[PDB]
RNA sequence: AGGGGAUCGAAGAUGAUCAGAUACCGUCGUAGUCUUAACCAUAAACUAUGCCGACUAGGGAUCGGGUGGUGUUUUUUUAAUGACCCACUCGGCACCUUACGAGAAAUCAAAGUCUUUGGGUUCUGGGGGGAGUAUGGUCGCAAGGCUGAAACUUAAAGGAAUUG
């Protein structure tokens, strides 16, 4: 059974709320996976990497596992997960989960010509993280994701079809650099760009306009 | 958009002034403050009350504005709030927080504190900036009462008070319930000085 | 000591901007700060700008909307040569469809767009976008 | 703009002082100073052939320990003396 | 060895060299 | 964001700061988004019809929420005097 | 803050500034008309004199100088302009 | 020492939350409740668990104990309150300062006046 | 790495100051890090008070103190007298008591 | 090279300690410590942070200067002075709180306004040793200062922080 706690799960469940975009339009926040999984279903995950840490402890070694993971469709939803329990599956169980939360939005554009259905970026991006950052830049069609396996990977996940990209720092620490690659796309939907210039009036929050059909007990 | 008669009457004035809700902090003074009015000599700022009625309209004017009455919060860690937050929860919708907090009440659904409203009133963020913090990692408005050295960080639209206590924090309380009564609700018309006592918002003792 | 008048220009109105204002005072003005907000305005990236005459070098206040992610300047004014244009935008612009390089040439300062239509060149000046 | 100039006319200044720093270059000096033509066994050339002085048993580094079959070989066009490995398991029965 | 003594050290033996390449001026 | 031949592409056009007029994006998680009440003769609050205001995470961190809420609610009237355009 | 009008300052916030701060610079000295009625006529001061001004006829004094405003002769008057 | 554990501390907090109406004073009877209405595997953990129910309830029965809420306090609360009959009109007028009394004059109309001054 | 803003002690607007040699084991230490004590105690002391006043002529005397400043050298200062070592927190506090 | 040479005191000699004790501790105490005339040119010579210019955020103290007051205190007959109090403003030495922002972090109103990478300019570094060594030049009475290599060797040396 799901039994959603919070406003956001019990509207989402009631099918008074139909696509995440909605979410994203009002910065929902959001705490129940399950809203993400019946907002967009086609979500596949993907392990990325799996390494052992170690405490030192009072009485004891203490060598957990970290597992990084990435979830998306390949259609402009990504989301980047990070966990570490000590048991392998268990961190990915909760590291799917994490990701499945931080499922975030991609604006993808043109290259430089109206056609048929984006396939690059909107505009140039970088994203840091640690000593790492990754810069992602609009790329000609067929060019492909210029990116080594893991960050390809996120960035296929993510919906995109050519893009140019260029790191800088420490880059053999997976941790940071997907991570910098996730702020890099993350990035696209702050960038505000002439076609973004227009006012717009400003929708009212489905937490007031079906406000009854949410409530606790 | 202008009401009409709800400017700022003389009996209502005479309810601040004897609350000294116009008595604002000393040399102590944040820059994010035109609610001022002449520095009154040896160390007191005198606050416009016009201004700080306004503030109180709007305050109420957003506050009914939301469709469930009982998820608009009130807060007050502060004794001295405590017997009005719990005051202005009784008569209005608004759920009531008054003593300790609880941090966790606003992110960590598993709490058992756990509230999740759409809109917040403070008395002090000073001492309530536990809420104030709170309530901006997950999109909540804030309306605060504000002296002339409060933080005002995270909180949109502050009411000009006085935190010095007695009566002012009573005061603005009822003014706020009495106002979000009068508006789309269970009251009356013009002057109308309402049945329920102002003292009834007040520290008890000793 | 200031060495480029325009560079204070900018950076005040990008610094601006970035601190959420809606207006700069700028000090002191010039012919050429004027032409690239002349630019800038003409395309939307400031609103209305004033010139308060000080006897002397001028002030400026801009009124800026927040479309603005950076004007930057090109500190040595380097020579381009018509078809070097295309590497500076690149360099320098986030797309190809929107964005501004602006640049000093015989016939006016003007954004690159602009100075490919008239077909002429010159010195570079700095950028919107 | 901390520290190189960046002057229109600045372009000797910036050849210079690349060109100075350029001897940083562990690859660059070594090809200026002409290291392989000068010290170095060999010419600078790829392979060299040389005549088998003696056969050494070098005993190998730690943690390792090993008997690691060499050869001192005098270079032809040199006379430079040097010690030599003998790859793989026997072949040092293969030389003489 | 503490970084001055070392110091020291070869500054002891740079004067010892110095002398003795005087021997063969 | 439109494409080769008039259709409207790319889901999702963000709302903006009333203040600031840059995007509010998703991960902010401090923004806010204030819904006054238009009222009608002698009080009384018409509700579900407000005067709405959005504010981003970044302005109301830097405590410039209260300040620049006055000049904006009162430049459509809800405000009379409080604010100063000057200083 | 964040938004202001930095072409029509308040008098007061303008009049609290410094002189080359202000929005266009002027100075905040003055000039003044100075006389001892021993004598019939009215020579001009400079509010910073400097120079210790002595009067047109009788060598008496007016002001000596300071620091900054000149401190006029204790027995006196004087007007702005 | 005689400190108690949280399973009973915490078993006590359960019951008196839930079952305030039946439970006493009185330990005892206390006692025999715990059995019809709870589960517990030994009788040296009920008597325990039951003796600081009691022990709470007590201690409730002359003020609040932090912890422990069963609403029906919360409405004990808001039917306790009322006071006044004073206020704070009386008497004369209003004692303001200079400008206490600028600003009533500047932005509205007519207040009892009473001046003031105040110095170093 | 850098373990305070005062680094040793107390001293930025200068270049130097000047040695003081430490009460205890006699060891310079510049004047503005010395640490210091005002030694103030009555010449006579706790019991000897009332034995004072009793075999002396005068009505109760008046009685003098002895003030003395005192310069311990960091080692000296922590090996007995102010000291403790404090967490990285409290190291911030320069409140006396 | 003269003078001075109270004190403390490299060297040296001693008393103890110690397995030893060329030391730590105690004693004697040469040079020295001070000064003149000349050398020397180095210090963790430190904020381990080039200079000039712009912009970006809050607070209370303090040093200097100036402006404003039917402020306080000094008495004489009120003043004038002076010292003090409040507000402001330049320019200082610093601290506090924050961080939009920066960083590997510690932390930082600069170490910010940097992959959305250009205000002007000087200097230095390019893995660790080898080595500030060799050699030449030059300065110095000397001690030594400045300039300053390679062959060869090596997979790490190193920084910040975390848990033990
Ligand atoms: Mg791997
Ligand atoms: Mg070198
Ligand atoms: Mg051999
Ligand atoms: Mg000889
Ligand atoms: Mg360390
Ligand atoms: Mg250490
Ligand atoms: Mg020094
Ligand atoms: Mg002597
Ligand atoms: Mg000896
Ligand atoms: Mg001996
Ligand atoms: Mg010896
Ligand atoms: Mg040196
Ligand atoms: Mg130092
Ligand atoms: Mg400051
Ligand atoms: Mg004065
Ligand atoms: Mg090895
Ligand atoms: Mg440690
Ligand atoms: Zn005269
Ligand atoms: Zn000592």
């Amino acid at each position: 059974g799901w039994v959603p706690v919070t406003k956001l799960g019990r509207l989402v469940k009631a099918g008074k709320i139909t696509t995440i975009e909605e979410i994203f339009l009002h910065s929902l926040p959001v705490k129940e996976f399950q809203i993400i999984d019946t907002l967009l279903p086609g979500l596949q995950d993907e392990v990325m990497n799996i390494k052992p840490v170690q405490k030192q402890t009072r009485a004891g070694q203490r060598t957990r596992f970290k597992a990084v993971v990435v979830v998306g469709d390949s259609n402009g939803h990504v989301g980047l997960g990070i966990k570490t329990a000590k048991e392998v599956a268990g961190a990915i169980r909760a590291g799917i989960i994490i990701a499945k939360l931080s499922v975030i939005p991609i604006r993808r554009g043109y290259w430089g010509t109206n056609l048929g259905q984006p396939h690059s970026l909107a505009t140039k991006t970088t994203g840091k993280c640690g000593s790492v950052t990754v810069r992602l830049i609009p790329a000609p069609r067929g060019s492909g994701i210029v990116a080594s396996p893991a960050v390809k990977k996120l960035l296929q996940l993510a919906g995109v079809e050519d893009v140019y990209t260029q790191s800088n720092g420490k880059t053999r620490t997976l941790e940071n650099t997907l991570k910098a690659a996730f702020v890099a796309i993350g990035n696209t939907y702050g960038f505000l760009t002439p076609n973004l210039w227009a006012e717009q009036p400003l929708p009212v929050s489905p937490l007031d306009i079906y406000s009854d059909e949410a409530s606790a007990q | 958009s202008l009401p009409a008669t709800f400017d700022l009457t003389p009996e209502d004035a005479q309810l601040l002034l004897a609350a000294n809700t116009h008595l604002g902090a000393r040399n102590v003074q944040v820059h994010q403050e035109p609610y001022v009015f002449n520095a009154r000599p040896d160390g007191v700022h005198v606050i416009n009350v016009g201004k700080t009625w306004e503030k109180l309209v709007l305050a109420a004017r957003i506050i009914a504005a939301i469709p469930n009455p009982e998820d608009v919060v009130a807060i007050s860690s502060r004794t001295f709030g405590q017997r009005a937050v719990l005051k202005f929860a009784a008569h209005t919708g608004a759920t009531p927080i008054a003593g300790r907090f609880t941090p966790g009440s606003f992110t960590n659904y598993i709490t058992r504190s756990f509230k999740e409203p759409r809109l917040v009133i403070v008395t002090d963020p000073r001492s309530d900036a536990q809420a104030i913090k709170e309530a901006s990692y997950v999109n909540i408005p804030v309306i605060a009462l504000t002296d002339l050295d409060s933080p005002s960080e995270f909180v949109d639209v502050a009411i000009p008070c006085n935190n010095r206590g007695k009566h002012s924090i009573g005061l603005i309380w009822y003014l706020l319930a009495r106002e979000v009564l009068r508006l789309r609700g269970a009251l009356v018309d013009r002057t109308q000085p309402w049945s329920i006592m102002p003292d009834l918002y007040f520290y008890r003792d000793p | 000591t200031r060495s480029s008048v325009l560079a204070d220009a900018l950076n005040a109105i990008n610094n601006a901007e970035k601190t959420g204002k809606r207006q700069v005072l700028i000090r002191p003005s010039s012919k050429v700060i004027i032409k690239f907000l002349q630019v800038m305005q003409k395309h939307g990236y400031i609103g209305e700008f004033e010139y308060i005459d000080d006897h002397r070098s001028g002030k400026i206040v801009v009124q800026l909307n927040g479309r603005l992610n950076k004007c930057g300047v090109i500190s040595p004014r380097f020579n381009v040569k018509i078809g070097d244009i295309e590497k500076w935008t690149a360099n320098l612009l986030p797309a190809r469809q929107f964005g501004y390089v602006i640049l000093t040439t015989s016939a006016g300062i003007m954004d690159h767009e602009e100075a490919r239509r008239k077909h002429v060149s010159g010195k570079i000046l700095g950028f919107v976008y | 703009g901390k520290g190189k100039p960046r002057g229109l006319n600045s372009a000797r200044k910036l050849r210079v002082h690349r060109r100075n720093n350029r001897w940083a270059e562990n690859n660059y000096k070594k090809r200026l100073l002409g290291t392989a033509f000068k010290s170095s066994p060999f010419g600078g050339s790829s392979h060299a052939k040389g005549i088998v002085l003696e056969k050494l048993g070098i005993e190998s580094k730690q943690p390792n320990s090993a008997i690691r079959k060499c050869v001192r070989v005098q270079l032809i066009k040199n006379g430079k003396k040097v010690t030599a490995f003998v790859p793989n398991d026997g072949c040092l029965n293969f030389v003489d | 060895m503490r970084a001055k003594w070392r110091k020291k050290r070869t500054r002891r033996l740079k004067r010892k060299r110095r002398k003795v390449r005087a021997r063969s001026k | 964001m439109e494409n080769d031949k008039g259709q409207l592409v790319e889901l999702y056009v963000p709302r903006k700061c009333s203040a600031t007029n840059r995007i509010i994006k998703a991960d902010d998680h401090a923004s806010v988004q204030i819904n006054v009440a238009k009222v009608d003769e002698e009080g009384r609050a018409i509700p579900g019809e407000y005067v709405t205001y959005a504010l981003s995470g970044y302005v109301r961190s830097r405590g410039e929420s209260d300040d620049s809420l006055n000049r904006l609610a009162q430049n459509d009237g809800l405000l009379k005097n409080v604010w100063s355009y000057s200083r | 803050v964040l938004v202001q009008d930095l072409l029509h300052p308040t008098a007061a916030s303008e009049a609290r500034k410094h002189k080359l701060k202000t929005l266009v610079q002027g100075p905040r000295s003055y000039f003044l008309d100075v006389k001892c009625p021993g004598c019939l006529n009215i020579t001009t001061v400079f509010s910073h004199a400097q120079t210790a001004v002595t009067c047109e006829s009788c060598s008496t004094i007016l002001c000596t100088p300071t620091g900054g405003k000149a401190k006029l002769s204790e027995g006196t008057s004087f007007r702005r302009k | 020492g005689r400190v108690r554990t949280k399973t009973v501390k915490r078993a006590s907090k359960a019951l008196i939350e839930r079952y305030y109406p039946k439970l006493t004073l009185d330990f005892q009877t206390n006692k025999r409740l715990c059995d019809e209405i709870a589960t517990i595997q030994s009788k040296r953990l009920r008597n325990k668990i039951a003796g600081y129910t009691t022990h709470l309830m007590k201690r409730i029965q002359k003020g609040p104990v932090r912890g422990i809420s069963f609403k029906l306090q919360e409405e004990e609360r808001e039917r306790k309150d009322q006071y006044v009959p004073e206020v704070s009109r009386s008497n004369g007028v209003l004692n303001v300062d200079n400008q206490t009394s600028d600003l009533v004059k500047s932005l509205g109309l007519k207040l009892p006046l009473s001046v003031i001054n105040v110095s170093a | 790495p850098k373990k305070r803003a005062s680094n040793g002690r107390n001293k930025k607007g200068r270049g130097h100051v000047k040695p003081v040699r430490c009460v205890n084991c006699s060891k310079s230490i510049p004047k503005d890090k010395a640490i210091k004590r005002m030694a103030i105690r009555n010449i006579v002391e706790a019991a000897a008070v009332r034995d004072l006043s009793e075999a002396s002529v005068y009505p109760e005397y008046a009685l003098p103190k002895t003030y003395n400043k005192l310069h311990y050298c960091v080692s000296c200062a922590i090996h007995a007298r102010i000291v403790r070592v404090r967490s990285r927190e409290d190291r911030k506090n320069r409140a006396p008591p």
